[PDB]
C-alpha cells in the first residue's frame, strides 16, 4: 500500500566551481504521491526551487525531479531533504561531486 | 523506427474537504510533451513544439479535459465498489497510449488502471490493436484510442528535432581510492538520449556481478539522462578491468579503459 522513496542528488553537468550549473534532487519508486522535497545550501531551504510534473513508472510508483539553478564553490555544501509518510523522520542526503 | 505515446493519469481524493486533484502528463518516447491538471483551462504543451498557428489539438484537449473532469466520479465508484474508508485518501492511476511503426501497419494500444497501487483487471487483451487508416477525424472522438496513432504522428512532425534525436553517451571512468584496502572504479555515461542504456564491468573478459553497484538512470533535467556503474578492485589492478556501454546512439558498443 506504501513505498518509501529512493533519493539521488547530483548536478546537471560535471561540477566545476565558479561555473553555472543545476542542482538536482531526484525522487522515485515512492508511492502516496504526496511528498515534501527541499534543497539545502549550507542547511537552508533554498528559495527558488522547481520540480517536474508528477508521473509514475511501470510498477505504479511515482517520481519527481526537484532542481535549482546554481553555481558551486569549493566551500558551499548542498543537500536534499525528503519528507514522506513512509518515513519515521525526514531524510537528508548530502550532495557529493563524485557520486 | 517504432515510437510511442503515453498519457499518465493520476487522481487523488482529498478526505472529505474539497474536490479531487489530478494531473495528466503526456509523453512521447522519453520526452514530456503535454501537461494538464486540476486548474488549468487548456493543456500546456512542450514549448519546443512548432506551437499553434491554428494547430488542431482539439481532439486531444477535448479528450483530456474530459478525462480530467470525470476524475471525481471515477474516484467515488472505486470507493463504493470496494467500500474503502472515505476518511482515507486513495489515488487512481491510469495509463493509456500506443506504440506505433507505420512501415509495418503496427499499432499497439495500452489501457492499464490501478487503485491504490493495486492493478485493476483487464480481460480485454493487454495491448490491443489500433488503426492507422488516417484521412478524416470522425465524430466518434470521445475515444482516445481511435486517435492515438494520429496524435503520435503530429507530435513527431512537430518535434522532429527533439523527438527524432539520438544523443550517444559521453563516458569516462573515475578512480576513487577506498581507504578500506580496495579501490573503486566508476563508469559514467552522461547526456545520452533514450534512457534505455546498459553498463557492464568486465574483468579479464567476463561480466561482473554481485560485486557491482547500479543507480537507476536519472534525468539530467536538460532533456538527457545520466547513469553510472561501479566496482571495487585490488590496488594497481586498474588496467585489468574494463567498462562497456551499450546504447542506441552509439555506432558501436563503447569500451572504456581506466581514464586513459
Amino acid at each position: 500500500i506504501q513505498r518509501t522513496p529512493k533519493i539521488q542528488v547530483y548536478s546537471r553537468h560535471p561540477a566545476e566551481n565558479g561555473k553555472s550549473n543545476f542542482l538536482n534532487c531526484y525522487v522515485s519508486g515512492f508511492h502516496p504521491s504526496d511528498i515534501e522535497v527541499d534543497l539545502l545550501k549550507n542547511g537552508e531551504r533554498i528559495e527558488k526551487v522547481e520540480h517536474s510534473d508528477l508521473s509514475f513508472s511501470k510498477d505504479w510508483s511515482f517520481y519527481l525531479l526537484y532542481y535549482t539553478e546554481f553555481t558551486p564553490t569549493e566551500k558551499d555544501e548542498y543537500a536534499c531533504r525528503v519528507n514522506h509518510v513512509t518515513l519515521s523522520q525526514p531524510k537528508i542526503v548530502k550532495w557529493d561531486r563524485d557520486m | 523506427g517504432s515510437h510511442s505515446l503515453r498519457y499518465f493519469y493520476t487522481a487523488v481524493s482529498r478526505p472529505g474537504l474539497g474536490e479531487p486533484w489530478f494531473i495528466i502528463v503526456g509523453y512521447v518516447d522519453d520526452m514530456q510533451v503535454l501537461r494538464f491538471s486540476s486548474k488549468e483551462e487548456t493543456p500546456r504543451m512542450a514549448p519546443w513544439l512548432e506551437q499553434e498557428e491554428a494547430d488542431n489539438w482539439e481532439q486531444q484537449t477535448r479528450i483530456v479535459t474530459i478525462q480530467g473532469q470525470l476524475s471525481e466520479r471515477n474516484l467515488m465508484t472505486l470507493v463504493h465498489f470496494y467500500n474503502k474508508s472515505m476518511d482515507d485518501s486513495h489515488t487512481l492511476q491510469w495509463l493509456q497510449g500506443c506504440d506505433v511503426e507505420p512501415d509495418r501497419h503496427l499499432c499497439l494500444w495500452y489501457n492499464q488502471l490501478a487503485y491504490d497501487s493495486e492493478d485493476l483487471p483487464t480481460l480485454n487483451e493487454n495491448p490491443s490493436s489500433c488503426t492507422v487508416g488516417n484521412s478524416t477525424v470522425p465524430h466518434i472522438s470521445q475515444d482516445l484510442k481511435s486517435h492515438c496513432s494520429d496524435l503520435l504522428q503530429k507530435y513527431l512532425e512537430k518535434g522532429k528535432e527533439r523527438l527524432l534525436r539520438s544523443d550517444p553517451p559521453k563516458a569516462h571512468v573515475t578512480r576513487h581510492p577506498r581507504p578500506e584496502g580496495d579501490v573503486t572504479l566508476r563508469c559514467w555515461a552522461l547526456g545520452f538520449y533514450p534512457a534505455d542504456i546498459t553498463l557492464t564491468w568486465q574483468l579479464n573478459g567476463e561480466e561482473l556481478t554481485q560485486d557491482m553497484e547500479l543507480v537507476e538512470t536519472r534525468p539530467a533535467g536538460d532533456g538527457t539522462f545520466q547513469k553510472w556503474a561501479a566496482v571495487v578492485v585490488p590496488l594497481g589492478k586498474e588496467q585489468s578491468y574494463t567498462c562497456h556501454v551499450y546504447h542506441e546512439g552509439l555506432p558501436e558498443p563503447l569500451i572504456l579503459r581506466w581514464g586513459g
